[PDB]
Formats: structure tokens, C-alpha cells, sequence
């Protein structure tokens, strides 16, 4: 047992306007420019981005946000999914 | 860490043969105060009256009479922004009938006329004054080094004439006086800018310098200088700041030549004869042919001031450590016989009216007469 | 440093460099060098003190001066083996230590020296394909990308080990795209199983789980 | 620098020719990734040469003039 | 057309390379414009010109002499610069030293040193090169260089200010107007450096003070160039005081203008600040770091209004992108896990980058120690908008205690003590210590381990070990045998961010034999009941410590091993818990408190305090083996080793199962039969020592080093007292109860840990007078 640990943030920082923002159809070019450069991209299948905006603080729950988005071949937003809270 | 100099060090002081034993050093002293403290102050001689002064803001009104002291004036205030608020007088020290004007660098010239009474105008001119104020026909010159030229109105301080030199990165000590001649104020510059300013909305008539100075051409660092044009005849000799003599033959307006012959540091003009001293520390004899030199000199290489000034045929010389060294019967004698203090010299002598005079940089005036 | 003949002086150094007094034939060496620094025997002066350096182990000096030398002449028969060398120092700064010579615990201190060996060694094998130096710089070039592919599973490692995920994901991201070849990209895929797993990622863990299984054997 | 030691060796160990082979990794039904982004790739056109510690690793000898 | 062409005494160049480089050569019609164009091309090459170019008949002789080659490698002359320094002004210039020397460069180059001797603050009148050929072309130039040393030979002021006096304005620049030496922080030599600092600083002082409009200031630096006339004179020109009257923010940001807005609130009527300005740009700048903005574009102007002394200030705050960092790389750490220097960060790869955690994890890089370089240099990947690759430089230089001691005894063979303390343990992040003496006699063994890291968190699990078989006998009994096993392990977790808490268990097993005369551990063996003898030396003591040992640890440390702007605390307490054939409490606190005085931090006034108090358990006292000492370490320096403190009285034996004739003289058989007055150390159950050292490396010492020499000046007070004692037992003896036996003590401590062989010179004056001490005025520690 140890009674504090420090407190742990991974990527893709996002709010409830920032993902609330887009929608199907836009460009990967414009995507990037809203939300950011994603740094947790699927390399092998679909030109698909995952967004994850993780946090664990001190013992306590967990902060899992993650919001699927899926371009194809010349690169267009469709099938999003967002799973808030693990 | 700061004192392992192997420069040059101050050559001896040669034989002691002299024809005119000093046969008096009457002296005078406020306890101060130039210190090491380059500056250009000497006492002015006005109708056998000696208004000295020395750097604490302390004017001590002399006369040559053995001198006991009148007038003895404290130039500092204590309102406003410290109690007795220790000021600087590196200042120019001039009279002009009982009107004293001295010039110090926290820039302030004070007036103060032993006239009517004691009226002491302050004037706030920009940058700090350094040169000896000028009295030309109603006005008072003040080349402050800022590279500015004001020049004031006597009894109320009236600024005008505003004319703005140009100076250099180093923007050096080089106060310079500017001689009055024809309506026309020839100052030097910081730069080598020997400019002529004939008043009429303060018009500087010239469009040329001398190209070397200690700025832009640095040299040998000895050109350490006071400079003065002078005007004889309508012939203006400047020996701006870094060694480069020049003749101006003004005829109706400012005319040029430069006969090179360098190592300025002040200079007297007699006639056709000019007496001065070097940046080398010699004692070079100038007749006007073009500049054809006499009188090369070398027993006095070093010494950290040497600066002269004539009277009756003899040239008077103050340098460091405290000595005057004599020059007379015009060559082949050159020696010297004196030496007035362990305190020594940095400052201008003065003759006038017969009788020489020399401040100190501690121990106010000591005049030496034959 | 004597004033001899350059023949003789010369041949004294070589004499010195077959013995193995490294020191003395570096002074020796460089005094040659100052005093010409022209002559046929000049050229063949610098490459003995490039061997001189490298073998007296003074790899700073001996970088300097290789560069120098691929710098001043860069067309010449032997710029083979001016390259070889230079490889071979940031080689030998990667594993010149203590450890580095107990044989254990190393592979991921830093990589910096073993990333610009691998890049000089792939200039040379690519230059020249036809040279004697080739094969021994294509096992360098192997070993050396295990080396750095053991130095990034190092790191996945760490991340794993603290929860960095994601930081996790990279890594081994980096490793699968610029190299896919060594055990340690092999070893390391597990690592994305666990971290797309602990992320919640599954299809994508899945996708991982069918390449590691397909994959091994 | 030497104990009657070191004539074909390198500071430290060496591991050269003790590498564990080259080997891509096979890619199951459409899940191919880029085998290479980078510098990291090795020329396979190349040998036979003397490899390890047995090569003139002294510097070749060329004509004096 | 000529067609013959020979070329000698060329020596640097190959006749056919000359032959290619001019622009004739053979199988062409050579004219007068082909020898003008001869002529003119060794002209204009500027490294070497020399036309002798005579063509009579087919036959062109073009004889060229070279000067080259010279190298220029003497420097005589140097006082207070170095001549690596000069090579360096000379070659990282762009006037790097391959030499052909022209007759021109050789009056050109005493111009550049002269010119560079005007830049560094000085002046040098007189440089003499004489010419040296050694005849292949090889030349060597004598520089005899005079030096007119001057650095600060000043004369400052300030004309125009009219709200504050001359000295206040002077006292704060880095420039001093010939001051003495006692008032130095740092360094004061004259730079245009220095005066541009000077500017600022004035500049700035006003701007605090209020005065809004003063951004005006003509300077002059005014120079007698006899090496001793510089004169700065910066004529300036105030405005009026000006009052503060609201803030206005343009922000371009995903909306924190709540947080913003309540940063940026100014109460009515403040005055205009231009050092709180500038706190409110930064603050603003980190309300957007924490949240990721690591690269925000604020602007500040101020609107002044006249007539009514109105200051409106006008800040436009826009913000980038969101999130950074793609890799951390760490480059330099060559003989160290970088495993360990990853464990440090707490900015995690793949997250938004936070400008105060990269500073958190550089200090904490530095806090460890074990290596010396500032950086955190973050610079961004090429191609993207977002991704920054966080690089730390860092500089391994090993810490590693390689003690060796070799004898000397001459009744007693060759000794062997080797301790070896390596901390973050050059294979690893682990600390291992070794202190294992073999003296002829005496077998002090001791092992600690210690991982800092034995989870992710942080938890440390140290051992440690004494086999310490302690005889210091003469033959073969009766000589004090004292057998210790120790034992004990801890496991210490940081939890205040700085703090960490240490909890562990310890087994001290101690064996007593043959009992020395002394009355304190009579004492003790009194306390614990066991009746002794009082003339016979038979005495056996077997006791097992059954030790919880706590501590607690606060550090903060803007260095590792030579700490600036830090304060460590270390607290170290042992209770014994019921269950042991002994019991003890004791508290020992350490206190290493730097603070700076100047800003360069390379004046330093060290504070260092250590207190110590152990008593029994109800019933008992406390074991003498635990009671501290003092002196001959780093502790107080001025005496020998382990020495200061109450000293032990004897009691008189004339049997000790054959008590040894001629030897172990205060009241023994031999010397005096009767009642002895002993000294020696025993050490007290109370301890406080507190010392202040001056850390100033002095001018007379060669600084390019400010890693591996520290030079302390130290004053030091230092007591051991036993807390339980009595004037019933030691009536005609000194009286140790009072802290009164303060020895102060004043000395030299250069301290030169380049890694493996420390000079660490100590030379102590100890003036306190006191009696029984013992004193030594060298101590070389290792």
C-alpha cells in the first residue's frame, strides 16, 4: 500500500464543445485543424484516428474519454463513436 | 588583479639647473577635492580677485594679496529630494566683470554674481557641462557632453543657440570651449566636427570634419585631450580630439586645410609662434609655414597630465606629482626646477595680469612667481 | 618531439604502431602531422593517426579528425575506410564503459552514438556495395538495429510499467515502422496487446492479437 | 593501452556476428504496415567479405612518393 | 607559345596543381594580356602575392616564395586572460589559426589582439612579434604582448533625475563606481554587457517605481584612455508618477477568461508597475501552460493619458494548439539506465505539454544529481502544428567514493579498509555502499543497498549491514571484544511531492566482553540490573535491538551535490519495541539549509544544524554504543575523529583475569594504583552541532570550473552532552549534564571532487576553551 501516487494524463485533450464541434463529412485536413494532431493513430487497416483523452489521479476512479473517428481512402469523416467515462 | 601595468611608467625628472629660482608658492587650500577625477576646473583671475572652486560644491572667492579667503559660497541645496544633496562641480570656472559662472555635471550651470549682491541663477542644461562657459558679447557657451551647445542669457539663464553636435559611441570627456571671434563660436566636437557656429538662428557653417578621433579610429589609448580652437587674425587652429592639427583661414566664411601633425592635448598661440604639448607628453614648437616643427622633446614621455601655458617668455608647464617644469630662454635650454606638491596636478594653469596661478588636485591654488 | 628525418621518423612510428605503444606513437604521429601537412606521406600520416586514435580509444579526437579528413580530400581510394572508422567510433562510444565491459546491463543507456553508427555504416554499405569493409558494416548494421529496437522495447517497457499507455503505443508505433525485423520488435507487440487492452481499445487489440499469433510460430 | 592484448579486438565486448538474424514480420489478411518509414533497412545485395576481427582493420597501404 | 615551364621552391603547392591554379599554361599564345592576367591572378588571390614572371623565349619562369607555413603558438604575455581563450577569440571568430602570414596580417593581427583587449575592458599598448623560420617553410611568430590591466576604473552618474538620489540608482547596477571589495556579489567586470545591463536596470527601476513615460535615455561612456577613465553617464529624463486604472484582456483561448480576468484584477488607485506587468504577462503565460498552451503569444502595451496620469493596460492573449509531446528524448546520459532518468519526469510522453512540469522534472533530474547540465530545451518536430520533442542534455560525471587505505602498521601487518560508495550506481539507479576494514584486529564490515525505486511510485528499499567484530585488543582478552550484527531494512515512500517517510526494521545484536573500565557503561549495566564487579574485567553482555526505525526526509535542492537556494531536513528516529534484550529512543534531525546571497549563485552561506537526543526506556538507559559523537568529519573540524563530547572516568583494577602489566595505564597495576581522572571519547546521549560555512570561490583561484571545486570559510559550534548523569558518581570530576562544552572552531575547506580523487583540504583553528579536548589542524577527508 502506498497512500498517494502522483497523478498520470495521456493524450488527446478534448472538451464537450471540442468533440461536440464536428461532424460527418469533413475533411481529415479540417479535423486536424479543430481538434488537433491526433498522436494515437491506427497504423495497419483503415486510415481510422483514435482519439483518447485519459487522466488518473491519486488512487481515485478513472478518466477515459474516447472518441473513434474513421476516414477512408481519399479521406472523409464517417462512423463516429464516442465512448465518455471508460 | 587591476594594478599590473607594465606600460610605460613616468619617465625622471631631468637635471635641476634653472635660472629663476621660484622665489614664492603662495598657497591656499579648502581641504579638497578634485581627487583622480578628470575634470576642467582652475581658478579665473578677474581685477587681482581669484574665484576658485573645487569639486563639493565649495567657491571660495580669493585675492592676490596673500590671499585671504572672501565670499566663500556652499553651491548645494538641502529641500527636496536629499538633505545637503552631495553634488558634483567638475565645472567650467569663468568670470566676466563680477559675474562667475561655473558649470558642473550634474547638469547645472550656476551664475553667481558678486555684483549687486550674491544673484545665483541656476540654468538646467541638458546633459552635464564640462567645458569652461564662454562669455561672448551676452552670452555664456556650454559645450555639455551630450554633444550639445547651449548657450544662455546672462542675469536669468535663457536657453537658445541650441545648436546638437554629433558625438561618437564613446562620446568622450573632450570639453571644448568655443572661441568667439567675429560673431562666429568655433567648438570642437567629440568626433573631430570642427564646427563653426556664426549666429544668426545658430547656423553651423560646415560640412566637413576631421576623419580620426577616438571612436570610430581608435589609437593608441593616450588621446586623452582638452580641446580649444583658437582664433588669431582670422585663422582658426584646431587640434581636435585625436592628434590631427588643422588651419582654417577664414575668408568671409569658414575655409580649410589640413597640415597634419597630430598629438593634441591644449595649445597658446603667440603671433607666429605656437607653443603646445602632445598626447606623447612633448613639448612641440610650431611656427606657421605649413608646420615645419621645432623643438622635438622627449624627457617628459608619460607624465599623466602635462598642460602649458606662457608668460614673459617663459612656458610654464603643471604635470602629475606635483612639479612645474620651466621652459625659457627658447632652446637649447629645456630643464626644470620645481616641485610645489605630493599631491600633483590634472588642471589648467592660469596667467593673468602678471601672475601665475595653478590649482591642485587637493589644496586649492598655489601661485608660483618668478 | 625530435627533429629526425621523415623516413625515419616515419618508419620509428610504424615500428611503435606494430608494438603497441599507442601513446608515444600518437606523439609521434602528430608531430609528422604539424610538420607537413603536405606529402603523400602526409595523407598516409593522418589515416595512421585516425588507427591511432581509435585504437588508443580517444573517440572524441578520433570523430574530430575523421571528419576532418572526409571534410579536406572527399574523393580517394580509402574513403571506404575513412567511413568504416567513423562507424566504428560512434560504435565504440556506444559500448565503451564498464559495464560495457562486464557484459551486462547495457542496451539502453543512450542510443544517440549507436543511431549516427547506423546512419554512417548505411552511407557506407550503400556507397560502396563492393568493398572489403562491406559485410563486417552489414553485421554492424544488424547488430546495431537490434541494439536500437532493444532501446526502444526498453522505453515500452518503462511506460508499461508506470501506465503511460499511450506513451506505450508510440513507442511501439516507432518500432514497427522503422524497423520490423529484430526479436525486439517481436517481443515488444505484446506490449500494444496489454496497452490497447488497458485503454479499452479492443478491436484494435484484437487486430494486435491476430498479428502476434499469426507471427509466431 | 595494451597488456600484450587487443590486436583484433574492440573496446568492450563484441557481439558482431552473435546478432540475432533479420526476420519481417509476416502480415495476416490485409493488415500490412510500412516496412519502413525511415533510414533503418539493411542492403541484402553484399558479401563475401573478411567479417569480424580478422580484416587489415590497420590502415591500407598505398605507393610513397 | 611557350612550352617548357619549371617551377621550384614551391614546397607547399605541387608544380602541376600551380600549373592548373594560374590561369596561363602551356600550348596556348602567351601575350602581354596573358602576362598581365598572370600577374594580375597572383594580385588578387590575397593570401600570398610574389611576380617574378620571366618568359624569354618558351621558357616561362614564374618563381613565387612563400611565407607559409607558420603557426603562431606563443603567447607571452597573458595576465588575466588565457591563451586557450585568445585561440578561441581568434579561431571561433572566423580567423582560425592556419597561418600563411602576409606582411600586412602581421601589423594586422597586433591590431585585432589590441582590438580584442579594447573589448574585454582593458588596455595593451605595445605588442612585439618576432619572426622565427626553421628552413623547410616552417616559421613560428614570438608574441611578446604588454599588459595596462584595467577592469573597473569607473566613475558613474546619472543627470536628470530628479525623485531619486545618485548612490540608490548606482547601488543596483551590475557596474560599481569604485567601490571597495567587501561589497561584491558576483562579478562587476566592465562590458558593454555590463552597461546594457545597467541601462535595463535603471530603466527598470523606474518603470517599478511608476514613472510610465521614461523609456528615454541618451548614454555615454565617456573615456581618459589612461586605462583608468571611464566615465558612463546616462542622462535621462523621468515622467510623472502615473496611477494604474484598469486592465483589458483580447482573448484568443477555448475559454478560461473567468481565471484570466481574476488573475488580471487591479485595485483602484494602484501605481503603474513594470516588474508587476511583466508577473502579470508570466502568470498569464502559466494559467495557459498548466493547461497545455505551451507556446501563447501575450502582448502587453500600455495607454498613457495625459493630464490626468491615466495608464490603460491593454493585454491580447491568443493561444496555439492543444497538445505536444511525441518523444522524450534524453541525450548524454551515457552510463545510466535512462529507465532511471524516465522514472523522473512527471511530463509523460503523449500528453499535453506543461511548460511548469518540464521545469518540475529538470529540477528533479538536478535534485538526484548524479550528472550536471541544465536543458529542457523543447523543440518541435518538423511538419506538424503540434508534437514538440522534449530533449534534455544531460552530462554524466560519476559520483563514486573509491577510498583506499594501504598500512600502515609495524607490530601489525599491512591493513586493508576499502570503501566504495556508489550511489545511482553507474550500472544502474541503485546505491550500494561498502565499508570493509580489515585491520590486524579489528573486522568492520558494512553493506547498504538501496533502490530508490522498487515500484513505479517511488517506495525505496534500503539495507544495510555491520559485522563488526571490534576488538582493538593486545593479546588475546580484556580488551573490550564487542561483536555487533546489524541488520535493518527500509522502506521509505515519498508522499508530500518533497517529502519522503521511511519506515523499517532493524536487528542489532551486540556481544560485550571483558568490560574496560569505564563508569558509564557501569552505569548502564547498573540501569539494566545485571550487578556487575567494579576491580575485575569478566564481564559478558549478550542484547538483541529489536529496532522500528522511522524517518522523514523534506528536500529541496536547486543542485545535487553543491546545493544552491536549498533547505534539506532529515530526521532519523529509533524505538525499540517491546520484545529485545534492550531499550533505547533516539532522534537524531539533520538541517543543510543554502541560501544564496547573490543572484550568480556563486556565493553561497551554508547553515548546517544536527541535534541528537537519546534516553532509555522507563527503567534503562540508553546502550553506550549509540551515544553520538562529533569532530573529525564533516561535522565539526578542529579536533580528531569522533572526539568531542563527555569523556569517561575509570575505575581502578588490579586483577582483570590477568589484568595486562605495562600496558592500559590510568589506574592499573603499573601506573597509579589509586583513583584515576580519564579522559577518552565515549560519546554522550545528547548531541547539537551547528555550523555556518561561506562558499566563495576567491579570485585567487582559476574559475572555468564551478562543478568540482567549492571553497568554504566555516564557523562551527559543536556539544555532546550526557543527559543522564549525576555529581553522586563524578563529584571531584568535570560535571557533563549542562550544554556548556560549545566548541567553536574556524577554517578552510577546499573541496575538489573531480570524481575520483578528492584535495579536500581542512584546516580548522579550534577556540573554545575547554578542557580534555583533543585537537588537529589537518583533515584531508576522502
Amino acid at each position: 500500500r502506498v497512500v498517494y501516487r502522483p497523478d498520470i494524463n495521456q493524450g488527446n485533450y478534448l472538451t464537450a464543445n471540442d468533440v461536440s464541434k464536428i461532424r460527418v463529412g469533413m475533411t481529415q485536413q479540417q479535423v486536424a485543424y479543430a481538434l488537433g494532431t491526433p498522436l494515437m493513430s491506427d497504423p495497419f487497416g483503415t486510415n481510422t484516428w483514435f482519439y483518447v483523452f485519459r487522466q488518473q489521479p491519486g488512487h481515485e476512479g478513472v478518466t477515459q474519454q474516447t472518441l473513434t473517428l474513421t476516414f477512408n481512402s481519399s479521406g472523409v469523416l464517417t462512423n463516429i463513436d464516442n465512448k465518455p467515462a471508460l | 588583479f587591476n594594478s599590473e601595468e607594465d606600460v610605460v611608467k613616468m619617465s625622471p625628472l631631468p637635471t635641476v639647473e634653472n635660472q629663476f629660482t621660484p622665489t614664492t608658492a603662495w598657497s591656499t587650500s579648502v581641504g579638497s577635492g578634485i581627487g583622480n577625477f578628470y575634470s576642467n576646473l582652475h581658478p579665473a583671475l578677474a581685477d587681482n580677485v581669484v574665484y576658485a572652486a573645487d569639486r563639493a560644491g565649495l567657491v571660495k572667492a580669493l585675492n592676490a594679496d596673500d590671499g585671504k579667503e572672501i565670499w566663500s559660497v556652499s553651491l548645494a541645496e538641502k529641500d527636496g529630494w536629499f538633505s545637503k544633496e552631495p553634488a558634483l562641480l567638475s565645472g567650467g570656472v569663468t568670470v566676466s566683470g563680477g559675474h562667475v559662472y561655473i558649470g558642473s555635471e550634474k547638469a547645472q550651470v550656476y551664475a553667481l554674481n558678486t555684483s549687486d549682491g550674491t544673484v545665483a541663477w541656476q540654468t538646467k542644461v541638458a546633459g552635464e557641462a564640462l567645458s569652461r562657459p564662454v562669455v561672448s558679447d551676452g552670452l555664456v557657451l556650454i559645450h555639455t557632453s551630450n554633444g550639445q551647445l547651449q548657450a544662455l542669457n546672462e542675469a536669468d539663464g535663457a536657453v537658445k543657440w541650441t545648436v546638437n553636435l554629433d558625438m561618437p559611441s564613446l562620446s568622450l570627456r573632450g570639453e571644448s570651449a568655443p572661441t568667439t571671434a567675429f560673431g562666429a563660436a568655433v567648438v570642437g566636437g567629440d568626433n573631430g566636427r570642427v564646427s563653426a557656429v556664426l549666429m544668426e538662428q545658430g547656423q553651423m557653417i560646415w560640412q566637413q570634419r576631421i576623419s580620426q578621433a577616438t571612436g570610430s579610429t581608435e589609437i593608441d589609448r593616450l588621446s586623452d585631450v582638452d580641446t580649444t580652437p583658437v582664433v588669431v587674425n582670422g585663422v582658426v587652429f584646431a587640434l581636435a580630439y585625436n592628434g590631427n592639427l588643422t588651419a582654417l583661414d577664414l575668408r568671409s566664411g569658414q575655409i580649410m586645410w589640413k597640415r597634419e601633425l597630430g598629438s593634441v592635448n591644449d595649445f597658446i598661440v603667440d603671433g607666429n609662434r605656437i607653443y603646445l604639448v602632445d598626447q606623447n607628453d612633448r613639448v612641440m614648437a610650431l611656427t606657421i609655414d605649413g608646420g615645419v616643427t621645432l623643438w622635438t622633446q622627449s624627457d617628459l614621455l608619460h607624465r599623466l597630465l602635462t598642460s602649458p601655458v606662457l608668460y614673459n617668455g617663459n612656458l610654464v608647464v603643471g604635470d602629475s606629482e606635483g612639479y612645474l617644469h620651466w621652459i625659457n630662454v627658447e632652446d637649447g635650454r629645456f630643464v626644470a626646477q620645481q616641485k610645489v606638491d605630493s599631491s600633483g596636478f590634472q588642471t589648467e594653469p592660469v596667467a593673468a595680469d602678471g601672475k601665475l596661478l595653478i590649482q591642485a588636485k587637493d589644496g586649492t591654488v598655489y601661485s608660483i612667481t618668478r | 618531439v625530435p627533429d629526425n628525418p621523415p623516413n625515419e621518423i616515419y618508419a620509428t612510428a610504424q615500428q611503435k604502431l606494430q608494438d603497441g605503444n599507442w601513446r608515444q606513437a600518437i606523439t609521434q604521429l602528430e608531430a609528422l602531422d604539424n610538420r607537413y601537412p603536405f606529402g603523400p606521406y602526409s595523407q598516409q600520416v593522418q589515416l595512421d593517426l585516425i588507427y591511432a586514435y581509435y585504437k588508443n580509444a580517444d573517440l572524441p579526437l578520433a570523430q574530430a579528425a575523421i571528419d576532418r579528413f572526409i571534410r579536406l580530400n572527399p574523393t580517394h581510394p580509402n574513403i571506404d575506410y575513412v567511413m568504416y572508422m567513423r562507424g566504428l567510433t560512434n560504435m565504440a562510444l556506444d559500448d565503451s564503459a564498464l559495464q560495457g565491459f562486464f557484459g551486462v546491463d547495457r542496451s539502453d543507456r543512450d542510443p544517440q552514438h549507436a543511431r549516427a553508427a547506423f546512419s554512417d555504416f548505411s552511407k557506407l554499405v550503400r556507397g560502396y556495395p563492393n568493398s572489403q569493409y562491406t559485410t563486417d558494416a552489414t553485421k554492424r548494421l544488424v547488430f546495431l538495429k537490434d541494439r536500437l529496437a532493444k532501446y526502444e522495447y526498453s522505453v515500452a517497457e518503462y511506460y508499461t510499467e508506470r501506465g503511460a499507455w499511450v506513451a506505450v503505443v508510440n513507442r511501439v508505433e516507432g518500432m514497427l515502422r522503422d524497423y520490423p525485423d529484430t526479436q525486439a520488435t517481436r517481443d515488444a507487440l505484446p506490449l500494444m496487446e496489454n496497452a490497447y487492452r488497458q485503454m479499452q481499445m479492443n478491436a484494435q487489440a484484437e487486430k494486435v492479437a491476430k498479428i502476434i499469433a499469426a507471427n509466431s510460430s | 593501452s595494451s597488456d600484450s592484448r587487443y590486436k583484433r579486438q574492440v573496446s568492450g565486448d563484441e557481439a558482431y556476428l552473435e546478432a540475432a538474424p533479420l526476420a519481417e514480420l509476416h502480415a495476416p489478411a490485409g493488415m500490412i504496415l510500412p516496412v519502413t518509414s525511415g533510414d533503418y533497412a539493411i542492403p541484402v545485395t553484399n558479401g563475401s567479405g573478411a567479417v569480424g576481427k580478422a580484416l587489415d582493420i590497420r590502415p591500407p597501404a598505398q605507393p610513397l612518393a | 607559345v611557350v612550352k617548357d615551364i619549371h617551377f621550384e621552391g614551391l614546397q607547399r603547392v605541387a608544380v602541376g596543381a600551380a600549373l592548373l591554379s594560374m590561369p596561363v599554361r602551356t600550348g596556348d599564345t602567351v601575350n602581354d594580356e596573358d602576362i598581365s592576367n598572370t600577374i594580375r591572378a597572383l594580385f588578387a588571390t590575397g593570401n600570398f602575392e610574389d611576380v617574378r614572371v620571366l618568359r624569354d623565349g618558351d621558357t616561362l619562369l614564374v618563381q613565387v616564395k612563400e611565407r607559409p607555413t607558420i603557426a603562431s603558438i606563443t603567447f607571452s604575455g597573458n595576465k588575466s586572460v588565457k591563451d586557450d581563450m585568445l585561440k578561441q577569440n581568434l579561431e571561433a571568430s572566423g580567423v582560425r589559426v592556419g597561418e600563411s602570414l602576409d606582411r600586412t596580417t602581421i601589423a594586422d593581427i597586433e591590431k585585432g589582439l589590441e582590438d580584442f583587449y579594447y573589448s574585454v575592458g582593458k588596455y595593451s599598448a605595445s605588442v612585439k612579434a618576432v619572426v622565427t623560420p626553421l628552413p623547410r617553410n616552417r616559421v613560428d611568430l614570438k608574441l611578446v604582448f604588454q599588459e595596462g590591466v584595467s577592469a573597473e576604473i569607473q566613475q558613474i552618474n546619472i543627470v536628470g533625475n530628479h525623485a531619486f538620489t545618485t548612490d540608490e540608482l548606482i547601488s543596483h547596477f551590475q557596474l560599481r563606481d569604485e567601490v571597495p571589495w567587501w561589497n561584491v556579489v558576483g562579478d562587476r567586470k566592465y562590458q558593454k554587457q555590463k552597461l546594457a545591463g545597467d541601462l535595463e536596470t535603471l530603466r527598470s527601476y523606474y518603470l517599478d517605481r511608476g514613472y510610465a513615460r521614461f523609456n528615454i535615455d541618451s548614454t555615454q561612456v565617456s573615456l581618459t584612455p589612461d586605462k583608468k577613465g571611464i566615465y558612463v553617464t546616462v542622462n535621462i529624463t523621468e515622467g510623472d508618477q502615473y496611477k494604474l486604472s484598469g486592465v483589458e484582456v483580447s482573448g484568443n483561448l477555448a475559454g478560461h477568461s473567468a481565471e484570466i480576468e481574476q488573475l488580471t484584477k487591479i485595485e483602484p488607485g494602484e501605481l503603474y508597475n513594470g516588474t508587476k506587468v511583466t508577473k502579470m504577462e508570466d502568470d498569464i503565460k502559466k494559467l495557459l501552460g498548466r493547461y497545455g498552451y505551451a507556446y501563447p503569444r501575450v502582448q502587453s502595451m500600455p495607454e498613457i493619458n495625459d493630464a490626468d496620469k491615466t495608464v490603460k493596460l491593454r493585454v491580447n492573449v491568443d493561444a496555439g494548439n492543444r497538445f505536444y509531446v511525441r518523444k522524450i528524448r534524453f541525450e548524454g546520459n551515457d552510463t545510466s539506465k535512462d529507465a532511471v532518468l524516465r522514472r523522473e519526469m512527471r511530463q509523460m510522453e503523449g500528453a499535453w505539454l506543461g511548460s511548469d512540469l518540464v521545469d518540475q522534472g529538470k529540477e528533479r533530474l538536478n535534485r538526484l544529481g548524479f550528472f550536471e547540465t541544465v536543458d529542457t530545451d523543447t523543440q518541435r518536430v518538423p511538419g506538424s502544428p503540434d508534437q514538440v520533442d522534449v530533449v534534455y542534455k544531460v552530462k554524466e560525471r560519476n559520483t563514486g567514493s573509491f577510498n583506499f587505505g594501504i598500512g600502515y602498521g609495524t607490530e601489525s601487518g599491512v591493513s586493508f579498509q576499502a570503501g566504495v560508495q556508489q550511489d545511482n550506481w553507474l550500472g544502474t539507479g541503485y546505491a550500494v555502499g561498502i565499508n570493509g576494514t580489515k585491520n590486524d584486529y579489528q573486522t568492520y564490515a558494512e553493506l547498504s543497498v538501496t533502490n530508490p525505486y522498487f515500484t513505479v511510485d517511488g517506495v525505496s528499499l534500503g539495507g544495510r549491514l555491520f559485522y563488526n567484530d571490534f576488538q582493538a585488543d593486545d593479546a588475546d582478552l580484556s580488551d573490550y571484544t564487542n561483536k555487533s550484527y546489524g541488520t535493518d531494512v527500509t522502506l521509505g515512500f515519498p508522499i508530500n511531492e518533497y517529502n519522503s517517510l521511511r519506515a523499517g526494521l532493524g536487528y542489532v545484536h551486540n556481544s560485550l566482553s571483558n568490560m574496560q573500565p569505564q563508569v558509564a557503561m557501569w552505569r548502564y549495566l547498573y540501569s539494566m540490573g545485571e550487578h556487575p564487579s567494579t576491580s575485575d574485567q569478566d564481564n559478558s553482555f549478550k542484547t538483541d535491538d529489536f529496532t522500528f526505525n522511522y524517518g522523514w526526509t523534506y528536500n529541496k535542492l536547486d543542485r545535487g551535490y553543491f546545493p544552491t537556494d536549498g533547505s534539506r531536513v532529515n530526521l532519523t528516529g529509533k524505538v525499540t519495541i517491546p520484545g529485545s534484550d534492550n531499550e533505547y529512543y533516539k532522534v537524531t534531525l539533520d538541517t543543510a539549509t543554502y541560501v544564496p546571497i547573490d543572484d550568480d549563485h556563486k556565493w553561497v552561506v551554508l547553515g548546517r544544524t544536527r541535534w541528537g537526543y537519546g534516553d532509555g526506556l522507563g527503567g534503562k538507559e540508553m546502550p553506550f554504543y549509540e551515544n553520538f559523537y562529533a569532530g573529525g568529519s564533516s561535522t565539526v573540524r578542529g579536533f580528531q575523529s569522533n572526539t568531542i563530547g563527555p569523556k569517561a572516568v575509570y575505575f581502578p583494577h588490579q586483577a582483570s583475569n590477568y589484568d595486562p602489566d605495562y600496558d592500559y595505564e590510568c589506574a592499573t597495576q603499573d601506573g597509579a594504583k589509586d583513583l584515576c581522572k580519564s579522559d577518552d571519547a565515549v560519546g554522550g546521549n545528547a548531541m547539537a552541532v551547528a555550523s555556518l560555512e561561506f562558499i566563495t570561490p576567491t579570485p585567487f583561484i582559476s574559475d572555468k570550473y564551478a562543478n568540482s571545486v567549492r571553497t568554504s570559510f566555516f564557523w562551527d559550534m559543536g556539544t555532546v552532552w550526557d543527559t543522564n548523569w549525576d555529581s553522586s558518581q563524578y563529584s571531584g570530576y568535570p560535571d557533563y549534564s549542562d550544554p556548556s562544552n560549545i566548541r567553536m572552531s574556524a577554517g578552510i575547506a577546499l573541496q575538489w571532487m573531480s570524481p575520483l580523487g578528492p584535495l579536500v583540504f581542512s584546516y580548522a583553528q579550534p577556540f573554545k576553551k575547554y578542557d580534555g579536548d583533543k585537537a588537529e589542524q589537518f583533515q584531508f577527508n576522502i
